[PDB]
């Protein structure tokens, strides 16, 4: 906990995170460009993040935003039965998602992650760990120095199992639960992407313009 | 390159 | 280990998995279509999966085999520094890879996968191990009781961490080390399909019966 | 369907 503190980690989540129904895919991009915004004070306040060479921190949020923000509403979401929860306060069915043709990724949404979220009661120490070991991704290509990168992703999931084994003693897999929704996390985040780029390219979809520079090359 | 995310990250 | 031993996983390793240069895609997809029929003898020695119904059994496999292919190959990779090792006795160097024109997905199975495998040692039980967790996906769509999938993902999981706990006692994070190797297998894996489905559709590779099969919808 | 996978797990 001494060189990533979880109690910062929580800050974080707790500093950027405080409905009505919502084409549910425009208001879904809009609140997208939206926490971009909010994903860039987040991850500020995450430990050391700030102390990288900002090159590196700009292909982490690059690497990672997407993953990140699918994690962050996924979470939120955990408060309603049949729905997704936006940032702008709105709530997009899932009869509105599946009629406005995003069916499938919101299925994988609610199966793979907002219901087990629930199911296991993640909580907001947690989510954020798990944010942090997204954020510090060590395989994002380009970077200056790989290793430093590993080596924080290794602090941030030494603190969590901490964490876990000191909050909850009574579930000595919880930790391993914890990690294994990234692999979850991962395909839904590559498929939302899939989505955003055919989006961009048929053109019928307002894409904002924080929204649009994520879906630039490279 | 990546105007919007390098003037946030200043 | 009592319900899921990692020594019948190490055997099941062992009993599947005993070069000179390779279209090195074709022969590529060649060696993947003979391990397809070496995967399914292997899953049948992984503890309890032979005792899932039949049609949760295929629903694994289905969902698992790129995964679980690349899973192996990586590994056996590590005995070499520039190439990937074919089940066939094929070796593929990077350079054939690339003039070949899959040189961005050879280059993230060695650096996502073979060198981080070569890195930590990562040894035939902990490969198993991770194997058995990808095999036992209970996300995986149209399964008769995932919960049950669950929980021999957990048994797995649980067998893993004691085993590196007691062979690895100095590297305590070494476990989560493991586990956070498995988003990466999910992307590689992703990518890996997309480029067999564009082989189907140009038709210029030859794609043998099992791994045309696993080509099927859905 | 899974005509060679479902024979294989016979
Ligand atoms: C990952 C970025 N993204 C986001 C962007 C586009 C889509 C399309 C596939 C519709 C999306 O699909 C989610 C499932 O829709 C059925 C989520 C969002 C959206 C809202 C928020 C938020 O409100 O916090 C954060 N990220
Ligand atoms: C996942 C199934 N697959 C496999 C199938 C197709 C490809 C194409 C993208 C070329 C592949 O690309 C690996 C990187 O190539 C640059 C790997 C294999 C291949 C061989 C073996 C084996 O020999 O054990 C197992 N699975």
């Amino acid at each position: 906990n001494e060189d990533m503190p979880v109690e910062r980690i929580l800050e974080a989540e707790l500093a950027v995170e405080p409905y009505v129904e919502a084409d549910p895919v425009t208001n879904i991009c809009q609140a997208a460009d939206k926490q971009l915004f909010t994903l860039v004070e987040w991850a500020k306040r995450i430990p050391h993040f700030s102390e990288l060479p900002l090159d590196d921190q700009v292909i982490l949020l690059r690497a990672g935003w997407n993953e990140l923000l699918i994690a962050s509403f996924s979470h939120r979401s955990i408060a309603v039965k049949d729905g997704i929860l936006l940032a702008t306060g709105l709530h997009v069915h899932r009869n509105s998602a599946h009629s406005a043709g995003v069916g499938a990724i919101f299925d994988r949404v609610l199966t793979e992650l907002v219901s087990k979220m629930r199911d296991m009661q993640m909580d907001k120490t947690e989510l954020g760990c798990l944010r942090a070991i997204v954020l510090f991704n060590p395989d994002s290509k380009g970077l200056s120095n790989p290793a430093e990168v590993e080596a924080l992703r290794e602090k941030v999931y030494a603190s969590l199992e901490a964490y876990c084994k000191h909050k909850y003693p009574e579930q000595p897999g919880r930790f391993a639960k914890l990690l294994l929704r990234l692999p979850a996390l991962r395909s839904i985040g590559l498929k939302c992407l899939e989505h955003l780029f055919f989006f961009k390219l048929i053109g019928d979809t307002p894409i904002d313009t924080f929204l649009m520079e994520m879906l630039e090359a490279p | 390159k990546h105007k919007i995310l390098h003037r946030l990250l200043q």
